[PDB]
């Protein structure tokens, strides 16, 4: 940092990435794949 | 003087005894309504004139008007490299007191090779006088309305736009406000939404400090430069010098030097640098031999007598010493090697005197045929060629910023400051940066602290024995946010 | 990835202490002890490196 050699912060803080991953997990467990095409449709887990 | 009288344009360059209040006075006669130039009180005398020029005759009005300002003139005056540059333009306008806002170009009009020094100037007006101006020259006069504005130039950097015909219609000042720096960077009068990088702001150091130990002794040069006697070149003499100031600007009152040259160091800086382990060599040679004292040379002196290392940083001084070392019979005290089996090494001295075997038939100390004595006597007399006369030659060699030293030359030390980006010299080491107290623990035999970055980061102050940490100033970076030119300027 | 990054930065930084054919590898060692005319050649060599 003391020669004109700078590092820069990423755009997303790690909490944001954590939120994204949590959202994906929730989507898969509670809606199968159906959230990846349109509105999130619920369905029990045994039938998924 | 630049003047535009009623008929001609006159450009004079002379020494004038100018009046305190020079001007022009035009009298208006009521009987015949006309304005005629009568008074021109400019200078008392004009002694020596160098350049002159007069333009063609012409006629203007010179009548007093009562309407509004209808002529705007702009002029720019430069003096660069002995050239007086006058750029001009004029425009019809209606504004009387306001200064108009417009974008007009100034076309070059006249350039002259004057080559003089101008540091002040004075404007020159006219006067109007009539029966309504009663009194003498000093009071019997009116003024008449006119106005002007003056401003100063400055070295800057602009961006200019050229239209199809070739005219400058617009420009942007690269250093006015950040949006302008952005337009300057992208080379476009339009900038679209986003972020940009322009430059880097650097904190600037204000003060400077010098930290030097105490030296009072003066160097033993009167027994090096004023030495009653000098030795033979082959047994060249050497001397160690320490703990003194080397005032080489006092090299001139007592004597003057045939040759005074320095390699790897510029002479002017010798006072500001702390040297290490001064060695002073001394000998006497022939003038012809004076061209052998240089790195990468040949000749018997340069081969069998004296040699310099290739990376010899230091100074060569030598002055002719004919009068002291010329004897009418011949100064034979000076002897030199001519024969040697091999070349000598730099900073080596050999005093062997053995019968040189030129070829076969080993001499066995006979000095017979093909057997010669390596040492030969210089014969110096007042009546000899300049290239043969004796010369006293001295070499100064030394180290720089590679070890604790004591020869610093003449300088002055000052106080100490903290926590402010400054500049510093520390026993000849240089640099800029905030100086805070250190928590390191130097051992009592070392004077620095180094990093992976390979730059110093601590220093032991040569006075207080204290340990100071250098922290560089925060250069950082500058970025700018804009919502586009079209939408806004903020 | 992290190892490669760190290695590259350390090499780029350590490369500041070589002569590249000059008398010294510090521009402050060349601001002094020289005048412009004969300093500029060694400043040139450092620039190239
Ligand atoms: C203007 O100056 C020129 C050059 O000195 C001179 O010949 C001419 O007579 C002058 N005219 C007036 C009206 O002063
Ligand atoms: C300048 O003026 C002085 C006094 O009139 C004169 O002696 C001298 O020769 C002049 N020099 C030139 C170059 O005209
Ligand atoms: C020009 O004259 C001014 C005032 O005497 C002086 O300060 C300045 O150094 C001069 N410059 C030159 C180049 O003669
Ligand atoms: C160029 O000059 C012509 C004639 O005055 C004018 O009609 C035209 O508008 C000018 N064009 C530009 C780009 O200034
Ligand atoms: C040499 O001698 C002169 C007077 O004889 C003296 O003033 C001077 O300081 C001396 N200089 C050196 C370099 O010995
Ligand atoms: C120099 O002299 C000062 C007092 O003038 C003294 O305090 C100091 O110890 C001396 N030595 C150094 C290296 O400053």
């Amino acid at each position: 940092k003391f020669n004109g050699l700078t590092v820069l912060p990423p755009l997303l803080t790690d909490e944001m990435i954590a939120q994204y991953t949590s959202a994906l997990l929730a989507g898969t467990i509670t809606s199968g794949w159906t959230f990846g095409a349109g509105a999130a449709l619920q369905i029990p887990f045994a039938m998924q | 003087l630049i003047v535009n009288n009623a008929t001609n344009v006159v450009i004079k360059v002379c020494e004038f005894q100018f009046c305190n209040d020079p001007f022009l006075g035009v009298y208006y006669h009521k009987n015949n309504k006309s304005w005629m130039e009568s008074e021109f009180r400019v200078y008392s005398s004009a002694n020596n004139c160098t350049f002159e020029y007069v333009s063609q005759p012409f006629l203007m009005d010179l009548e007093g008007k009562q309407g509004n300002f209808k002529n705007l003139r702009e002029f720019v005056f430069k003096n660069i490299d002995g050239y007086f540059k006058i750029y001009s333009k004029h425009t019809p306008i209606n504004l009387v007191r306001d200064l108009p806002q417009g974008f007009s170009a100034l076309e070059p009009l006249v350039d002259l090779p004057i080559g003089i020094n101008i540091t002040r100037f004075q404007t020159l007006l006219a006067l109007h006088r009539s029966y309504l101006t009663p009194g003498d020259s000093s009071s019997g006069w009116t003024a008449g309305a006119a106005a002007y504005y003056v401003g100063y130039l400055q070295p800057r950097t602009f961006l200019l736009k050229y239209n199809e015909n070739g005219t400058i219609t617009d420009a942007v000042d690269c250093a006015l406000d950040p949006l302008s720096e952005t337009k300057c960077t992208l080379k476009s009068f339009t900038v679209e939404k986003g972020i940009y990088q322009t430059s880097n702001f650097r904190v600037q150091p204000t003060e400077s400090i010098v930290r030097f130990p105490n030296i009072t002794n003066l160097c033993p040069f009167g027994e090096v430069f004023n030495a009653t006697r000098f030795a033979s070149v082959y047994a060249w003499n050497r001397k160690r010098i320490s703990n003194c100031v080397a005032d080489y600007s006092v090299l001139y009152n007592s004597a003057s030097f045939s040759t005074f040259k320095c390699y790897g160091v510029s002479p002017t800086k010798l006072n500001d640098l702390c040297f290490t382990n001064v060695y002073a060599d001394s000998f006497v040679i022939r003038g012809d031999e004076v061209r052998q004292i240089a790195p990468g040379q040949t000749g018997k002196i340069a081969d069998y007598n004296y040699k310099l290392p290739d990376d010899f940083t230091g100074c060569v001084i030598a002055w002719n010493s004919n009068n002291l070392d010329s004897k009418v019979g011949g100064n034979y005290n000076y002897l030199y090697r001519l024969f040697r089996k091999s070349n000598l090494k730099p900073f080596e001295r050999d005093i062997s005197t053995e019968i040189y075997q030129a070829g076969s038939t080993p001499c066995n100390g006979v000095e017979g045929f093909n057997c010669y004595f390596p040492l030969q006597s210089y014969g110096f007399q007042p009546t000899n060629g300049v290239g043969y006369q004796p010369y006293r030659v001295v070499v100064l060699s030394f180290e720089l910023l590679h070890a604790p030293a004591t020869v610093c030359g003449p300088k002055k030390s000052t106080n100490l400051v903290k926590n402010k980006c400054v500049n510093f010299n520390f026993n000849g080491l240089t640099g800029t940066g905030v100086l805070t107290e250190s928590n390191k623990k130097f051992l009592p035999f070392q004077q620095f602290g180094r990093d992976i970055a390979d730059t110093t980061d601590a220093v032991r102050d040569p006075q207080t024995l204290e340990i100071l940490d250098i922290t560089p100033c925060s250069f950082g970076g500058v970025s700018v946010i804009t919502p586009g030119t079209n939408t806004s300027n903020q | 990835v992290v190892n490669q990054n760190a290695q590259a930065l350390n090499t780029l930084v350590k490369q500041l202490s070589s002569n590249f054919g000059a008398i010294s590898s510090v521009l402050n060692d060349i601001l002094s002890r020289l005048d412009p005319p004969e300093a500029e050649v060694q400043i040139d060599r450092l620039i190239t490196g």
